[PDB]
RNA sequence: UACGGUGCUGAAGCAACAAAUGCCCUGCUUCCAGGAAAAGCCUCUAAGCAUCAGGUAACAUCAAAUCGUACCCCAAACCG
RNA sequence: UGAAGGUGUACUGUGAGGUAUGCUGGAGGUAUCAGAAGUGCGAAUGCUGACAUAAGUAACGAUAAAGCGGGUGAAAAGCCCGCUCGCCGGAAGACCAAGGGUUCCUGUCCAACGUUAAUCGGGGCAGGGUGAGUCGACCCCUAAGGCGAGGCCGAAAGGCGUAGUCGAUGGGAAACAGGUUAAUAUUCCUGUACUUGGUGUUACUGCGAAGGGGGGACGGAGAAGGCUAUGUUGGCCGGGCG
RNA sequence: AGGACCGAACCGACUAAUGUCGAAAAAUUAGCGGAUGACUUGUGGCUGGGGGUGAAAGGCCAAUCAAACCGGGAGAUAGCU
RNA sequence: UAAGGUGAUAUGAACCGUUAUAACCGGCGAUUUCCGAAUGGGGAAACCCAGUGUGUUUCGACACACUAUCAUUAACUGAAUCCAUAGGUUAAUGAGGCGAACCGGGGGAACUGAAACAUCUAAGUACCCCGAGGAAAAGAAAUCAACCGAGAUUCCCCCAGUAGCGGCGAGCGAACGGGGAGGAGCCCAGAGCCUGAAUCAGUGUGUGUGUUAGUGGAAGCGUCUGGAAAGGCGCGCGAUACAGGGUGACAGCCCCGUACACAAAAAUGCACAUGCUGUGAGCUCGAUGAGUAGGGCGGGACACGUGGUAUCCUGUCUGAAUAUGGGGGGACCAUCCUCCAAGGCUAAAUACUCCUGACUGACCGAUAGUGAACCAGUACCGUGAGGGAAAGGCGAAAAGAAC
C-alpha cells in the first residue's frame, strides 16, 4: 500500500489517518476488550497502516 | 477541541458488579483511559466517540498488583479508570 | 539456500524408517523435516475439557534432521544431493550426477 | 587563591627541615599584596593582587605593559 | 524497646537520594560506582 | 424469605436538673525568665492612564485541573 | 561383541600398587619411552555441602476460660451458626497522621507457610474493590536551615556568602445531615448550602506598585463567669401483666 | 507564688524475684523516683572521626567506641601458635 | 536474499505469505514518552509550577515554538561624575557530562625494612585533584666528549649491581662509550627586487580499495552388529577442500562449512591525479628572546641524604654582559675544546584495551573457571557507603505416561 499512499495530497492523506484512527483502531480497540472480535489479527495492521501513514505525511 | 488525541484516551468499558449495578440504578458508565486523560479529555471524548450528554466523570487511578509466580515478582500496570454519569438521555 | 523444502519427495538414510519415501510437510526453523508416515510416534493425548476431548492415543508424525534425508530422483532410483546452479537468471537446484532440474 | 596576577607565582610546597633532618612538610607563601597601580593610558587607578617581585616587574617594565600581558591570557584587574 | 531504625520517606530521600548524591562530587562518585559494578538499584527512589 | 434480608409504612418525637480538662477566652487579672516570621486580607499614593485601562456593585454564565483515598495503624500488616 | 566411573571377587609385587574378571554403567579410553605439573590430606577451634548425636528429649510465646448443640467435610477441641460462660472497656473499643503496600472483599485450593489438626486464614490461585470545586496533597507565604547569578576567599577539589529560590512541624478560600456497597464514601445518590477566579449586560465611578502603613501577631500561670458535648431523672409514646 | 506538697497520664529505673539456648541481644511481675519544669514529646534541621557532642561516665556518635563505620594501601607486619 | 513466517519462556488463537510491496539480513532516512550534564523555575530523579510570540476556534480551550549557566565576540545603551568606564537588554559561536586502562601536571601517606627507632627505607608507591589525545609526553643542543672527533627526542639490550650515594647501616644506584628499533625538521622577535611556482588546509576530484549484506563451491555404496551406523568388513571416488561442527555410537564424500573464483544500490575509513574561497617563492642587508643568567637565604630534582658538590628548578631578597659577548667541560682557577639560554611548533619507534572481529592453547570443566555456564551484581543483608550468595545435564526424538 505504500506505494499506492506516497502518491497522494498532504490534506487528503490526513483523512485517511483520521479514518484509521476515528473507526479502525478505537472500535477494535474496544470490541476486542469485550470479547466479540473473533480477528485478532486486524489490531496489528491497522497500527502499522497507521505508523505508515504518520511516516508518508512526515515530508516537511 | 483536540482532535485526533481525543481518539487514545478511552480504553475500554469496564466489566464488574460495580460497573453493572451503576448502569441502571445510578446511570453511568465505568471504564477503562489512559495514564494521562484528564476529566475534561475523558467527557471531551465520551460527548464524541459514544455521542452521549456527559454530567460529570470522576477518576481514580488503580494500582498494579505484585503477582510473584513460579520464581519471580512481577507487577501489575497501573491503569485508571473513569466513573462517567450520564445525562438523563442516556444509552447502553 | 535450502536443499530441501516442502512439496519435494524424500528418502531415509538414517533411522528407523530407513529407506521410506515421502514428501515433506513442514520444514522447521529448528533445522527438522516432518514427513509423512515416517517417524509414527504414538502419543498419548489427555482430553482437554475446552474445544475437542477425544482422549485417546495417537499416532503423530515427529520431527526427523534435514541431513537424516535426502531428495528422491525418480529417474535413477536413489537418493541424491543437492547443488545450485544459475539456469537463466535464477539459482536453482540440481542433481549431483545426472545433471537436471528439479 | 594565593596567586600573584603579574608573574603566576602560585604557593608551591616542600619541607621544614630541623636540625636532626626531620622532613616535615610545610609550604611557600608568595610575598603577596593588593596594590593600585595607577595608569597613565586611561587616567585611572587599578588594583592587581601582586607579588613583591611583580611590582619590580611592573617597574622594570610598563604597567600597560603588563596590563597588554594580563589581558592576552583572559584575566580581569 | 526502641531500635535504631525508625524510617521516614523524607529523611531517607534528603539523606540518600538520588538528588541528595547528586548535589556533591563525592555523591556522585558513589553512584558512578553503583553503575560501574551495574546494580539495579542505583539509589534509593 | 434463595430462610442472607428486601419492599412498604411508621407513634412520641418534650421538660427540668447536672455538667466538663470542650467552646466564649488568640479574652480578663496577674507575673516576670518579657513571649517567630512572611503572604493572603485592608488601606494610601509613586511610575503611569484619561469617551481608555481599571474599580464597584447587580444578575448571568463558565469553571474549580492534577495527585492520595482500599486495609493495618499501641499492631499477626510499622520498628524489633 | 559394552569405554571411563561405581561396586564385588581371584591372583600378583618388598612398598607406593598392578593384573584379570562378575554385576552396574551406557561412551569414551589410552601401550611404550619422553616432557610438564593446580601431583597424593586425618588433624590447621581449616573452608563448603550432606548427615548423625543429644532425642522423639525440651519447648509449642503471658494463668482472660471455656462448655454443649447443630452445620459443612474424607476428617472438626480450634472453621461456620446458635445458646451459655469468661475477659477488656482512658481499652484488648473507635477514627487519623508516620510507616507499611493490597495485607481489604468474594469465589476456590490445602503441597509449603500457621510452633498441633484445619474444611478456616494476614497462606496459594482467579476475579472484584480506592469515584472530591469543599478532606488532605499540589498551590500563595515564610522559621530553623539548605541551595546560592555576580562577589570575597582557597595549590586543584572547593569554602563562605548577597539579590534570589527552596524548605512545615507554622500562616492563608468554601459542605453538611441522611441513605447506600460483598468491598468506597464529608467523594456515588438524595436533600440543603457555601467559596474563589474567569468572561458578558446594566447603573455608577477616579483607578494603579519591586513602595508606605495597618492587620496577620503570638509567653507562663491563675481565676472567674456564660455556655455546650454529654449524662441523669420525669413526662410522653409503643409494647409488657411475668 | 513555687526547679512547693500528694498522686494518674507521661518520663524515669532504687529493691527484689522471675528470666539467663529468654516471651525479650536489657524484659516481665510486686513494690519504687519525678510528675508546671534544669519538665517531657511529635515533625524537620545543624554539629563527623583525633573529629563531634558530653549537668564529665572516657559517656554517647545506628545492638560497634581510650578514637565509628565501608572501601583501599593490603597478601601490613608476627623472632609467636 | 527468500519459501516458509508472526523474538524467547511457550503450546495456542487469529493471520500473513510461496517468484516475488511475507519474514529475514545490511546502507541512509523517520519516529524517538519521561528522568538523567538536564539546560524555563523548582524538586524527595522518572514529579510539581510558568511567561512571550504564533496559527487556529461554536462560548470551554488546545496546538507547535522559545526562555539554564558560564566563556569569548559584536552591537547596544548607560551609574556615583566631566569624558567615561562599572553595569544592563539582545545576538552568534563554543563549553558543560559520562567512560576500562595508558599519558602529563598539582598535591601526597602510612604499615613495612633498618631484626628497636628519629636520618634513611617503603616511595613521588597507594590515594586525591586538574587537563588531555589516539596515543600522550619529550624533542632539534647554551648537549658530552677529549685534541680523535661526534651531530634532536623516544624505546629495547649492554656497560653494571660497576663508579658513586648511604645512622658509609638497611638500602638506593648513574653517565660516557657500544649494539639495535625508528628516523626529520623547522617557524617566528624583519627590510630588496620580484610576486601563486615548492608548501599544505580545505571543497575536491582518481582508480585501487577495504568494510558494513552475500553467491557458487567437489566426490558413497553394499553387507554385519545394534534402538540408531558415521562402527566393523569389502570394494570405490574428490582433494588449491582430511580447518571445524552437526547429525539416534567415532562421517573426506548425509547436512552446515572448509580451500578456491566471484560479488555493493548506499554509507563510509584509505592511497594518488588534480579545478581551487584561500597560503608565499629564490636572493639581498641587518635581528638574534632582562627583572633574565649569576649571587645570598630556605627548600626541592639530579643515583648523588650539603658533603670538597658541579648541574637544573625555584619560595624569598638581589642583579650582569648583552657575539671584540655569554654557557659548559662535576669545588675552584687558568689555558684549550665545545655549544649559543632567557620564545614556539614537529610524525615514527613507545604505553594501554571498556570495546569489535577472527584464531590459538601441555588453560578450567560447575566447591573449578569471572562474584555470576542458570533472568547475578539478582535474591538476601545493611540507614548508607557497601557487602553479596545458592542454584548446570530426562531422552535420539516428548514419543512428558491415553486408560
Ligand atoms: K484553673
Ligand atoms: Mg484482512
Ligand atoms: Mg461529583
Ligand atoms: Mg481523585
Ligand atoms: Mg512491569
Ligand atoms: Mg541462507
Ligand atoms: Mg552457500
Ligand atoms: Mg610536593
Ligand atoms: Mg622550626
Ligand atoms: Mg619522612
Ligand atoms: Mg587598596
Ligand atoms: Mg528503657
Ligand atoms: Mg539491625
Ligand atoms: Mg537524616
Ligand atoms: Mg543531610
Ligand atoms: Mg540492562
Ligand atoms: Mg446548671
Ligand atoms: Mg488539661
Ligand atoms: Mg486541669
Ligand atoms: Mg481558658
Ligand atoms: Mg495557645
Ligand atoms: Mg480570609
Ligand atoms: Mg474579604
Ligand atoms: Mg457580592
Ligand atoms: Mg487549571
Ligand atoms: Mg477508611
Ligand atoms: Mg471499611
Ligand atoms: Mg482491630
Ligand atoms: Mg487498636
Ligand atoms: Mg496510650
Ligand atoms: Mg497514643
Ligand atoms: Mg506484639
Ligand atoms: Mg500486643
Ligand atoms: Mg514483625
Ligand atoms: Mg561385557
Ligand atoms: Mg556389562
Ligand atoms: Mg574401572
Ligand atoms: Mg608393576
Ligand atoms: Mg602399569
Ligand atoms: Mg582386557
Ligand atoms: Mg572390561
Ligand atoms: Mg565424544
Ligand atoms: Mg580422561
Ligand atoms: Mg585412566
Ligand atoms: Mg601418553
Ligand atoms: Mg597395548
Ligand atoms: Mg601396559
Ligand atoms: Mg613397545
Ligand atoms: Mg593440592
Ligand atoms: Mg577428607
Ligand atoms: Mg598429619
Ligand atoms: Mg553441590
Ligand atoms: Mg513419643
Ligand atoms: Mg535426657
Ligand atoms: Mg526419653
Ligand atoms: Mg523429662
Ligand atoms: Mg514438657
Ligand atoms: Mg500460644
Ligand atoms: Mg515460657
Ligand atoms: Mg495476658
Ligand atoms: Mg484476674
Ligand atoms: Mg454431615
Ligand atoms: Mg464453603
Ligand atoms: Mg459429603
Ligand atoms: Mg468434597
Ligand atoms: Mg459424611
Ligand atoms: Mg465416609
Ligand atoms: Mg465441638
Ligand atoms: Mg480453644
Ligand atoms: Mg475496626
Ligand atoms: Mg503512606
Ligand atoms: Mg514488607
Ligand atoms: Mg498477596
Ligand atoms: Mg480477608
Ligand atoms: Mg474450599
Ligand atoms: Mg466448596
Ligand atoms: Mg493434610
Ligand atoms: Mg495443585
Ligand atoms: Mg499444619
Ligand atoms: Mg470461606
Ligand atoms: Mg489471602
Ligand atoms: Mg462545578
Ligand atoms: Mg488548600
Ligand atoms: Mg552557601
Ligand atoms: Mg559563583
Ligand atoms: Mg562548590
Ligand atoms: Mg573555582
Ligand atoms: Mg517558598
Ligand atoms: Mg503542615
Ligand atoms: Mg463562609
Ligand atoms: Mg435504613
Ligand atoms: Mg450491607
Ligand atoms: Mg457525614
Ligand atoms: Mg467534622
Ligand atoms: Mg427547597
Ligand atoms: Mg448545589
Ligand atoms: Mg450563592
Ligand atoms: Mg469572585
Ligand atoms: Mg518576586
Ligand atoms: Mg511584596
Ligand atoms: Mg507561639
Ligand atoms: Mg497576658
Ligand atoms: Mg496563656
Ligand atoms: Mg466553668
Ligand atoms: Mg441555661
Ligand atoms: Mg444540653
Ligand atoms: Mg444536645
Ligand atoms: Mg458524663
Ligand atoms: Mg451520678
Ligand atoms: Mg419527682
Ligand atoms: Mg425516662
Ligand atoms: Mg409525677
Ligand atoms: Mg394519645
Ligand atoms: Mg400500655
Ligand atoms: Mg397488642
Ligand atoms: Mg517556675
Ligand atoms: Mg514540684
Ligand atoms: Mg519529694
Ligand atoms: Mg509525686
Ligand atoms: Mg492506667
Ligand atoms: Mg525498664
Ligand atoms: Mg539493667
Ligand atoms: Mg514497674
Ligand atoms: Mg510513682
Ligand atoms: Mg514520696
Ligand atoms: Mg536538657
Ligand atoms: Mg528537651
Ligand atoms: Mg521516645
Ligand atoms: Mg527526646
Ligand atoms: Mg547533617
Ligand atoms: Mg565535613
Ligand atoms: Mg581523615
Ligand atoms: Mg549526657
Ligand atoms: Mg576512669
Ligand atoms: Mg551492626
Ligand atoms: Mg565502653
Ligand atoms: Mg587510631
Ligand atoms: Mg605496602
Ligand atoms: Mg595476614
Ligand atoms: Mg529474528
Ligand atoms: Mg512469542
Ligand atoms: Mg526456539
Ligand atoms: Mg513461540
Ligand atoms: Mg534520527
Ligand atoms: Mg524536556
Ligand atoms: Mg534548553
Ligand atoms: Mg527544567
Ligand atoms: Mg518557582
Ligand atoms: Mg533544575
Ligand atoms: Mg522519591
Ligand atoms: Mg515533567
Ligand atoms: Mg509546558
Ligand atoms: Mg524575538
Ligand atoms: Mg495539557
Ligand atoms: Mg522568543
Ligand atoms: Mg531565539
Ligand atoms: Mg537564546
Ligand atoms: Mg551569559
Ligand atoms: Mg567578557
Ligand atoms: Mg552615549
Ligand atoms: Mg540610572
Ligand atoms: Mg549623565
Ligand atoms: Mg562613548
Ligand atoms: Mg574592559
Ligand atoms: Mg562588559
Ligand atoms: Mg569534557
Ligand atoms: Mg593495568
Ligand atoms: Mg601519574
Ligand atoms: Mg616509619
Ligand atoms: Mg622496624
Ligand atoms: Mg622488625
Ligand atoms: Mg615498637
Ligand atoms: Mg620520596
Ligand atoms: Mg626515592
Ligand atoms: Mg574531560
Ligand atoms: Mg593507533
Ligand atoms: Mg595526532
Ligand atoms: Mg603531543
Ligand atoms: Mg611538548
Ligand atoms: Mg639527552
Ligand atoms: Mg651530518
Ligand atoms: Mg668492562
Ligand atoms: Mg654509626
Ligand atoms: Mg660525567
Ligand atoms: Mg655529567
Ligand atoms: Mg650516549
Ligand atoms: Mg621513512
Ligand atoms: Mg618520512
Ligand atoms: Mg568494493
Ligand atoms: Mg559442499
Ligand atoms: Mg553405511
Ligand atoms: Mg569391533
Ligand atoms: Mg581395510
Ligand atoms: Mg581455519
Ligand atoms: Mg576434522
Ligand atoms: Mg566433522
Ligand atoms: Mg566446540
Ligand atoms: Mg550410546
Ligand atoms: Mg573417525
Ligand atoms: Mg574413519
Ligand atoms: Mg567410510
Ligand atoms: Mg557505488
Ligand atoms: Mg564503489
Ligand atoms: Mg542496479
Ligand atoms: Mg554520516
Ligand atoms: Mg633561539
Ligand atoms: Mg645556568
Ligand atoms: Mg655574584
Ligand atoms: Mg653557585
Ligand atoms: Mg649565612
Ligand atoms: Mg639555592
Ligand atoms: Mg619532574
Ligand atoms: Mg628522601
Ligand atoms: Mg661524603
Ligand atoms: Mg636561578
Ligand atoms: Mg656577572
Ligand atoms: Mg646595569
Ligand atoms: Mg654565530
Ligand atoms: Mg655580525
Ligand atoms: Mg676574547
Ligand atoms: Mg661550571
Ligand atoms: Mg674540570
Ligand atoms: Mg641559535
Ligand atoms: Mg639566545
Ligand atoms: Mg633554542
Ligand atoms: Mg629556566
Ligand atoms: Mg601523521
Ligand atoms: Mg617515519
Ligand atoms: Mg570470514
Ligand atoms: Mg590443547
Ligand atoms: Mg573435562
Ligand atoms: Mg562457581
Ligand atoms: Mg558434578
Ligand atoms: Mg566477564
Ligand atoms: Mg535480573
Ligand atoms: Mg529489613
Ligand atoms: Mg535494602
Ligand atoms: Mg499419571
Amino acid at each position: 500500500m505504500k506505494a499506492k499512499e506516497l502518491r497522494e495530497k498532504s490534506v487528503e492523506e490526513l483523512n485517511t489517518e483520521l479514518l484509521n484512527l476515528l473507526r479502525e483502531q478505537f472500535n477494535l480497540r474496544m470490541q476486542a476488550a469485550s470479547g466479540q472480535l473473533q480477528q485478532s489479527h486486524l489490531l496489528k495492521q491497522v497500527r502499522r497502516d497507521v505508523a505508515r501513514v504518520k511516516t508518508l505525511l512526515n515530508e516537511k | 477541541i483536540r482532535e485526533e488525541r481525543l481518539l487514545k484516551v478511552l480504553r475500554a468499558p469496564h466489566v464488574s458488579e460495580k460497573a453493572s449495578t451503576a448502569m441502571e440504578k445510578s446511570n453511568t458508565i465505568v471504564l477503562k483511559v489512559a495514564k494521562d486523560a484528564t476529566k475534561a479529555e475523558i467527557k471531551a471524548a465520551v460527548q464524541k466517540l459514544f455521542e452521549v450528554e456527559v454530567e460529570v466523570v470522576n477518576t481514580l487511578v488503580v494500582k498494579g498488583k505484585v503477582k510473584r509466580h513460579g520464581q519471580r515478582i512481577g507487577r501489575r500496570s497501573d491503569w485508571k479508570k473513569a466513573y462517567v454519569t450520564l445525562k438523563e438521555g442516556q444509552n447502553l | 539456500a535450502a536443499k530441501i523444502r516442502r512439496d519435494d519427495e524424500v528418502i531415509v538414510l538414517t533411522g528407523k524408517d530407513k529407506g521410506k519415501r515421502g514428501k515433506v510437510k513442514n520444514v522447521l526453523s529448528s533445522g527438522k523435516v516432518i514427513v509423512e508416515g515416517i517417524n509414527l510416534v504414538k502419543k498419548h493425548q489427555k482430553p482437554v475439557p475446552a474445544l475437542n476431548q477425544p482422549g485417546g492415543i495417537v499416532e503423530k508424525e515427529a520431527a526427523i534432521q534435514v541431513s537424516n534425508v535426502a531428495i528422491f530422483n525418480a529417474a535413477t532410483g536413489k537418493a541424491d544431493r543437492v547443488g545450485f546452479r544459475f539456469e537463466d537468471g535464477k539459482k536453482v537446484r540440481f542433481f549431483k550426477s545426472n545433471s537436471e532440474t528439479i | 587563591s594565593r596567586v600573584c596576577q603579574v608573574t603566576g607565582k602560585r604557593p608551591v610546597t616542600g619541607n621544614n627541615r630541623s636540625h636532626a633532618l626531620n622532613a616535615t612538610k610545610r609550604r611557600f607563601l608568595p610575598n603577596l599584596h593588593s596594590h593600585r597601580f595607577w595608569v597613565e593610558s586611561e587616567k585611572r587607578f587599578v588594583t592587581l593582587r601582586v607579588s613583591a617581585k611583580g611590582m619590580r616587574v611592573i617597574d622594570k617594565k610598563g604597567i600597560d605593559t603588563v596590563l597588554a600581558e594580563l589581558r592576552a591570557r583572559g584575566e580581569k584587574y | 524497646m526502641k531500635r535504631t531504625f525508625q524510617p521516614s520517606v523524607l529523611k531517607r530521600n534528603r539523606s540518600h537520594g538520588f538528588r541528595a548524591r547528586m548535589a556533591t562530587k563525592n555523591g556522585r562518585q558513589v553512584l558512578a560506582r553503583r553503575r560501574a559494578k551495574g546494580r539495579a538499584r542505583l539509589t534509593v527512589s
